[PDB]
DNA sequence: TTTTTTTCAGACACCACTGC
RNA sequence: AGUGGUGUCUG
């Protein structure tokens, strides 16, 4: 792609215009929306997920304030100004690693800059990226200086964890709230973003790496360079696979369907494969109680799946429902059993490995 | 001094300014929007200068007396706001308030916010003081039995159609979040200038924020509602809680469930509620679980919420929360298995 | 309140002379070291002479004053603190000072009060063994002028571990430091020295220490091999050492 | 060439830096907001020390060879070293790669520099007030008025000094709100 | 016998090459291919259990980066930045104990630092060792430079728990999982390393050595110097049986077999054999455990069987076959809650003594007379 | 009406006020 | 930089 492929997609891939932003439709309508009618609020907080574009939003929004044709949902082209946020540096666009800088004297020398005009752009734009970690000093001088801003003058905040932040920061700030991409977005964009890179890719690693993304792009665009490092500039499904199977850690969900399903040779299979990768034995034995009591929970009521796991959702679904409550109850106590013995064992790897033969034996 | 609701205060202000203005409650939103009609009447009537201050143990509250004893070179006319602390008027706090009482005047006007005041532990002196020519607004959050008629109210006065499926969306994904549901028609009245709201335009457009006390919990655990409660443990779950905490919240009504239903057997109900002193809406909820699956349940419940007790009292790495998922699904008539009961 | 009735050594010193004894030792301390008997001073008497002793295992200082009133041989050690604020109240050189050491506490009798201190248990190690005992190179040069050349060498310094080589060859001495920004000092300097091409790598804030104790205007460096300690002291007198023992980066 | 020949007396030199200095050496909002500005031109010496609001200019006369580079330094590292080197001692500091060498008779030290196309210049402006005034007359001018400037105050303009140019009168106002200070010569 | 050799295997064997390391394939390719193809990410982590080569082979891409020639996958030794690396003190592979940087005001003081153009290398190749120490605001103020640097600067992170790190520098930076080395990779690298330092080595000595290093080489190495100094610079099968503490295996067999036949005079014969040769009594209970685990997972599918025992798995095979498995899991259980009283019991010999004897008077196809 | 939490040990992070 | 306090998060 690049002159030179050193570039890395996460970074060459990042929207430049409001179109070019993956399906996020909720803020950028809004947006767009008071943008154009004027209505506009002193502070745009934006938050969501990791990977999901609250920056990347948050500097498209800058550059359409500080757009010198107007304040447009569609910065332009060419429109120097609008052009020196992304290649070089804007001056009026103050962006801030607020995790870098949170101490309260850092932030005092860009709350002093505020009151002093603008230099080119209209507004004096602040991108506060990491807005959660400014120190509550830090946090009290910029609720001072949102209480009365000059009109020349709009902060854009985003964090990840926007329940750190004061509810009176929250109060002043219209807070959009970014969704976590869907598969089908993240492998729409990587198609788009291989297919204008010139890189050969096979459809299904596609849908491979959006389902290993967890919902956030970056991840998706991270695990896509690197399956193009596993090979030679072409991303195939073997090569993409294989790597996600060397990054997988989804173990005692592995394993609790093999036990379940009583299948001895992929059971031991996937206790090879976390005895590779160096994992806790004790805590895949917890991961597994876990997993058979949130199993049995949701046959109680489907209710109990959370949006804690809402990667794993399908399949807790598929063994709750096929699964009979006094199967689980059986497997249950016997990996409560083998934890409890675990210690007085040959080692730990024998121990998990016969505990997992006993609940197999059992054949309820 | 004149108690008065949100609906009202504008009438109040349009009839005349009193010397302060005490905006106390537990939502956000509601002391916020007060707070802004406020200084919005108070400008209209010259007050134009303004100040802020945050009462706590390391204020100058020198710089408040000097404020409010002298005056300024251009607009005379001044008001004053303090927010109030988290615990409230402290008992370090009471006598500078008193003197600040004594030290007003017609020229300023005087904004009080923060949380709700227990009146039963602080009353006269200050309060008194003030209620001579002063105005009370109560400002907090409608439950969830209000919410949906307060929503409704919003919608009317925004200019916007909430149907109720709308409404109870809306309701559903922001409760104790007055300020967040706002904010989300304010978004949706930003998404569409049509005004019309219907059901997936509510739907598309709205997170599942919420807020909820271990009280939310409980009560839904004494209507037995399984998706309730359940929402109700994932949100506070997210939020951080400390699971302690509705440990203990549940176990103060579980150990009144089990003493109510042990002695119900030679008394009735009503005798047993006066004699706990158990409130009358707290009487309906309870009277309605007492006769749901109890008498198994009540130790079975007691015994996975001593193991769940023991478990997250010895140990650092807690992972409580799928057994507070066990007892709220056990009391709320879905039986659970000996074997997570007991382990 | 005073049940110590026997003192181990007794002296009535001039102010001026246990400040500059000090003052000559005091930079070398360790500070909250796990070797506890080296998180102090040691006073050492023997003959008319009374020597401070401090070091922490990376620089050694040793200092002696006569006094003229012999006195028996024996070893002290003050802690830190015991000896910081001794140094506080030092003051006044007019009156004299009374020092009263016993076995398990320390008097100084400064003006007209009294300070009152106790000792480490440990027994502070042999520090002739410490001083090189075969120098074969000896170099001179100007105290000031070889100080303000290490300041400028160390103006361009690692600043985690203030490191420079000092390389001697015939009549003149280099100093060359680095930063892990490659950011690199080169001060040479005109000396009169007589051996072989030599460089040794060594700590700057412990060598400006020792520098800035000696307050003198000729110094003495002796020197045995790359790897062994340096003994620094002044030309003027012998009643001063340190021993800095350099890095082996 | 890459060297920015350059060559001057610290007693000539250490003033101006010192002037120049100004508000750095601390935590810079940029990275670069932390070095002098070194540059020479038609045999003059210009040190700039900017903060992204001021900007400090000192100008060192050149009577030695010398050639037409910019580039900027640690303003610290290059302050002590500056003061550091002997009375009377003739600093030349000449540049490679991205290097520069500090040379005095018998020492050189080696600095790592930026480039001086991204040091930050506030941008040239039109003038309406060309103003020459001797020194005492605003000596007294800001004395007279800083002390009734605000602390700050949430109000902007409350903060700061008035400067009004009225026909043949220069005045200087102050407010904190309470005290109002007015001084026109 | 031999000079001053202190330099140990553990460190004098890092490899120096990407031909040089026993096997990470799956890390080692894909950073030739990048390194190859130019694709070179500006922060990465190499995540996995201890001694697998992270941080050797961080320092093996450091080499490929910094290399004198044209940037290469397979770096040089004449080069001077790499003989640089490889001995240390490189002006630009900046080695950063995380765990000794933890604050976020070292992170800060990194970072300020960053922009600054390489001295003499083409890359100023950060390399966090122990990422997960940082504190969170350190991992907060790395994240911006994380997403990208300046085109100089490359990350190198390594940590044994990538599930620490905070889930947004995960997205920053490529993921690379070094699993542990089988027993095969272990044992023919000690060859090696037994050949090039001519101390006589023979072949169950090794096959034990790198089956008790437990998948690590680090491990290996260290186990490997200890049973040098343990005989006369010399691997022998004694010298490592006896440094690991275990006993071969046909004498355990042996010991379990007349538990399950019903022998229990030869229990004792061997229970005082095994006092004879005076090795631990829960070591020897720890090995019987073992083998019945190993007869169960045989029943469970004939693959079980590795061949670091093969001697004995044709026995295996026949006590495999001979008894169903109900018999072995009560056997295991027995075992394991005798070494588990064990500690209790009034003495060691007498616990496992009794230990078996319950295991054989609960015999159900041939229980002691009563 | 209000009604809401164990613990010992350790690691950071920020912000006075001092002291040069 | 030394000292003291607040507060938050890890077992
Ligand atoms: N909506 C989106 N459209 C396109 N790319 C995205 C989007 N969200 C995230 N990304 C990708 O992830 C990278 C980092 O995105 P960023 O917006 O910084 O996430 P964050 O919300 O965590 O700050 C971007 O360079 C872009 O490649
Ligand atoms: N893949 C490997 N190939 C060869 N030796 C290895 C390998 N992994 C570890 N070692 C041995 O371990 C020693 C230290 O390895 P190291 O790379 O520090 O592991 P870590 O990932 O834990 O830092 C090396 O000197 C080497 O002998
Ligand atoms: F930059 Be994001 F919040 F991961
Ligand atoms: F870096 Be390894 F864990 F020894
Ligand atoms: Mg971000
Ligand atoms: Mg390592
Ligand atoms: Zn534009
Ligand atoms: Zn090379």
């Amino acid at each position: 792609g690049p002159h030179m492929s050193y570039q890395v997609l996460a970074r060459k891939w990042r929207p430049q215009t409001f179109a070019d932003v993956v399906g996020q439709e909720h803020v950028l309508t809004a947006l767009a929306n008071g943008l154009s009618l004027g209505r506009i609020h002193h502070a745009y907080l934006f938050s969501g997920t990791r990977g999901v574009g609250k920056t990347s939003i948050a500097r498209l929004l800058a550059k359409g304030l500080n757009c010198e044709t107007g304040i447009t949902a569609t910065p332009c082209g060419v429109c120097d100004n609008c052009r020196e946020i992304e290649q070089g540096r804007f001056v009026d666009l103050i962006e801030i690693d607020a995790a870098s800088r949170t101490k309260v004297e850092d932030t005092r020398d860009l709350l002093d800059n505020v009151q002093y005009a603008p230099a080119r752009g209209r507004f004096k734009v602040y991108l506060i990226d990491e807005v959660h970690m400014l120190s509550r000093h830090s946090f009290n001088a910029l609720l001072k200086t949102l209480e009365e801003p000059p009109e020349h003058v709009k902060f854009l905040l985003a964090t990840t964890d926007p329940q750190k932040l004061p509810v009176t920061i929250l109060s002043r700030c219209l807070q959009f709230h970014l969704k976590a991409l869907d598969v089908e977005q993240i492998r729409h964009q990587l198609e788009h973003i291989l297919n204008e890179e010139h890189i050969a890719h096979e459809p299904r690693a596609l849908q491979l790496l959006a389902r290993a993304a967890e919902g956030s792009l970056r991840d998706a665009l991270s695990l896509t360079d690197q399956a193009i490092a596993s090979g030679d500039g072409q991303v195939s499904t073997q090569a993409v696979s294989a790597m996600l199977g060397t990054l997988d850690d989804d173990q005692a969900l592995s394993l609790v369907e093999a036990m379940v399903e009583a299948n001895g040779e992929r059971v031991m299979a996937l206790i090879n494969e976390a005895a590779a990768r160096g994992i806790e034995w004790e805590a895949l034995l917890v991961e597994m109680l876990g997993l058979l009591h949130r199993i049995a929970m949701v046959q109680l009521s489907p209710a109990a799946l959370g949006n804690d796991m809402a990667a794993i959702e399908l399949r807790m679904r598929e063994l709750a429902r096929t699964i009979p409550p006094t199967d689980i109850q059986l497997y249950y106590q016997t990996l409560l059993i083998g934890r409890k013995e675990l210690p007085y064992a040959p080692d730990r790897r024998m121990g998990v490995e016969m505990t997992l033969l006993r609940a197999l034996a059992f054949h309820p | 001094m004149i108690r008065l609701y949100p609906e009202q205060l504008r009438a109040q202000l349009n009839e005349g300014l009193r010397a302060a203005y005490l905006l106390l409650g537990n939502d956000p939103l509601l002391l916020q929007e007060s707070q802004d009609a406020v200084r919005q009447v108070a400008a209209a009537q010259g007050f134009e200068e303004h100040h802020t201050f945050s009462i706590d143990p390391n204020t100058d509250w020198n710089a408040i007396f000097s404020l409010c004893q002298a005056m300024s070179l251009f607009a005379s006319r001044q008001t004053l706001l303090l927010l109030l602390p988290e615990n409230g008027p402290n008992a370090a706090i009471n006598e500078q308030l008193l003197t600040l009482t004594g030290l007003l005047h017609d020229d300023l006007l005087l904004i009080v916010r923060g949380n709700k005041l227990s009146k039963a532990q602080e009353n006269a002196a200050w309060f008194t003081a003030l209620a001579n020519r002063s105005v009370q607004v109560t400002c907090q959050t409608p439950e969830q039995a209000q919410l949906p008629r307060w929503v409704a109210a919003r919608a009317k006065q925004l200019n916007l159609e909430l149907d109720d499926a709308a409404n109870q969306v809306l309701c559903y994904c922001y409760e104790g979040n007055l300020l967040a549901l706002a904010q989300a028609l304010e978004r949706l009245s930003l998404l569409w200038p049509d005004g019309k709201l219907t059901l997936p335009r509510v739907e598309q457009a709205v997170n599942d924020a919420a807020h909820f006390t271990p009280f939310h919990w409980v009560d839904a655990l004494l209507m037995g509602k399984s998706k309730r409660a359940l929402h109700i443990l994932q949100q506070l779950r997210l939020e951080g809680s400390e699971p302690v905490i509705l440990l203990r919240t549940l176990q103060r009504e579980l150990l009144l469930l089990v003493n109510l239903k042990r002695q119900s057997a030679h008394t009735p109900l009503r005798a047993l509620f006066d004699k706990h002193r158990v409130w009358q809406n707290r009487r309906g909820m309870m009277g309605e679980a007492l006769n749901r699956l109890s008498q198994t349940q009540l130790r079975q419940a007691v015994q996975l919420l001593t193991r769940t007790e023991l478990t997250l009292k010895q140990d650092y790495g807690q992972s409580v929360w799928a057994e507070l998922e066990g007892l709220s699904l056990l009391l709320c008539h879905k039986p659970l298995a000996d074997v997570f009961i007991d382990g | 309140n005073l049940d110590d009735w026997q003192s181990e050594v007794e002296f009535t010193l001039p102010q001026a002379t246990m400040k500059r004894l000090i003052e000559a030792t005091q930079f070398s301390m360790a500070h909250q070291d796990v070797r506890y008997y080296l998180n102090g001073m040691l006073f050492e008497t023997e003959g008319e002479e009374l020597r401070t002793v401090a070091t922490d295992g990376h620089r050694l200082a040793v200092c002696s004053m006569p006094i003229g009133q012999s006195l028996p041989s024996h070893s002290v050690i003050v802690p830190r603190k015991g000896v910081i604020e001794l140094m506080r109240m030092l003051d006044g050189g007019d009156n004299p000072l009374r020092v009263q050491i016993g076995s398990n506490n320390i008097r100084a009798h400064v003006g007209d009060f009294i300070f009152t201190s106790k000792l480490v248990d440990g027994r502070f190690p042999d520090y002739r063994r410490v001083l090189p005992k075969n120098p074969d190179k000896h170099l001179e040069a100007g105290c000031d002028l070889l100080k303000q050349a290490f300041a400028r060498a160390a103006i361009l310094s690692n600043e985690k571990f203030r490191g420079v080589r000092l390389y001697v060859s015939e009549n003149q001495l280099k100093i060359t430091a680095n930063n892990p920004e490659q950011e690199e000092a080169e001060e040479i300097l005109d000396v009169t020295y007589s051996g072989a091409e030599m460089e040794i790598g060594f700590n700057v804030s412990y060598v400006l220490d020792v520098l800035n104790a000696l307050k003198c205007e000729n110094v003495r460096m002796m020197l045995t091999d790359s790897v062994s300690s340096v003994q620094i002291e002044d030309a003027a007198s012998q009643s001063a050492a340190y021993v800095v023992m350099p890095m082996r980066l | 060439g890459p060297h920015m020949k350059f060559t001057v007396e610290r007693e000539h030199l250490l003033k101006p830096l010192q002037q120049v200095s100004g508000p750095l050496g601390g935590r810079p909002t940029l990275p670069i907001l932390g070095n002098l500005l070194l540059q020479v031109a038609d045999g003059t010496l210009s040190l700039t020390g900017t903060d992204l609001e001021m900007e400090m200019v000192a100008r060192v006369a050149l009577v030695q060879p010398h050639e037409p580079g910019a580039t900027t330094v640690p303003a610290r590292k290059f302050f002590d070293i500056c003061r550091g080197l002997p009375e009377g001692a003739e600093i030349a500091v000449q540049l490679e790669g991205e290097r520069m060498l500090v040379r005095s008779g018998r020492s050189r030290f080696s600095l790592s520099t930026l480039p001086a196309a991204d040091f930050p210049n506030l941008d040239d402006w039109q003038s309406e007030v060309e103003f020459t005034l001797p020194q005492a007359t605003m000596k007294r001018l800001i004395e007279a008025t800083q002390f009734s400037m605000a602390h700050q105050d949430v109000r902007y303009y409350l903060n700061g000094m008035l400067f009004e140019t009225e026909g043949e009168e220069l005045r200087t106002v102050a407010t904190d709100g309470h005290r109002l200070a007015v001084c026109s010569m």
